[PDB]
């Protein structure tokens, strides 16, 4: 295997990965540990807006909201959040929308499994097809 | 604890060139749009470019579009602006700006400002 076996939260090439406690090998998926929220892959906490099971969340860079570390979930309220390239927008709860929204008086569509805004083009939408800008806002009519 | 800081600015000769330097520090930027904007004497802060992540896809103001081009080096945290065939209209406060939380990123709503540097152009 990849790992030898580790337990806990260690520091492996400059990143602290988390590895079970019963088995010794990597996490996955959604934990809170020590009251804060990551998305792990093989023990590495991902970075980026991922689904947990309450929802999307922003897995942030070390250093944007309260001196989080790498890959912990951050307060993020109210707004969008333009990350490599995708539009999201962050509600009261801290959670990236999804479906149908209208912000600010626009239309836009998230994806359902990425959270990210219909963007740059044509997309079928339940049967339909529609129109959205390269800022993921909703043209006028149908397509 | 995050700082953006600006360099290259100050006076130049109208036709002529300057570069701007805005090196971020205290968390990485790789996955954030970053920006220029400018204050021109007397009038509100206004867009001038922006760049996407990996720098790949870029954005202008009608005034500076073939004249200005950003760039990024993410290995150096660092966003800049090469002004070419400089204009009087060009003097301002220019500052770099990171991770916009508005709808598009012509919009002055971003996480992070550099503290800006002084642009004087003469006829």
């Amino acid at each position: 295997h990849h790992h030898h076996h580790h337990t806990g939260w260690v520091t492996i090439d400059g990143r602290r990965y988390y590895f079970e406690p019963n088995t010794a090998i990597g996490a996955n998926g959604y934990k809170i540990i020590d009251n804060k929220n990551f998305y792990f892959r093989n023990g590495l906490p991902q970075i980026g807006v991922f689904k947990g099971p309450n929802g999307f969340e922003y897995f942030a860079p070390a250093n944007t909201d309260a001196n989080n570390i790498d890959g912990q979930a951050i307060r993020y309220q109210n707004r969008f959040l333009h990350l490599l390239g995708n539009i999201y927008y962050f509600g009261n709860n801290s959670k990236a929308v999804t479906g149908w929204q209208t912000i600010n008086g626009n239309m836009y569509y998230f994806m359902p499994d990425t959270a990210m805004a219909a963007a740059g083009g044509l997309f079928e939408i339940d049967g339909v097809i529609y129109f959205f800008g390269v800022d993921g806002v909703k043209a006028p009519g149908i397509y | 604890q995050v700082q953006l800081v600006e360099s290259g600015g100050g006076l130049a000769q109208a036709g002529g060139s300057l570069r701007l330097s805005c090196a971020a520090s205290g968390r990485t930027f790789s996955m954030d749009p970053m920006a220029w904007f400018r204050q021109p004497p007397g009038k509100e802060r206004e867009f001038v470019a922006a760049g996407s992540s990996t720098g790949r896809t870029t954005y202008y103001a009608d005034s500076v579009k073939g004249r200005f081009t950003i760039s990024r080096d993410n290995a150096k945290n660092t966003v800049y602006l090469q002004m070419n065939s400089l204009k009087p209209e060009d003097t301002a406060v220019y500052y770099c700006a990171a991770a916009p939380y508005g709808a598009n990123w012509y919009r002055d709503e971003y996480a992070y400002w550099g503290q800006g540097t002084q642009v004087t152009v003469s006829s």
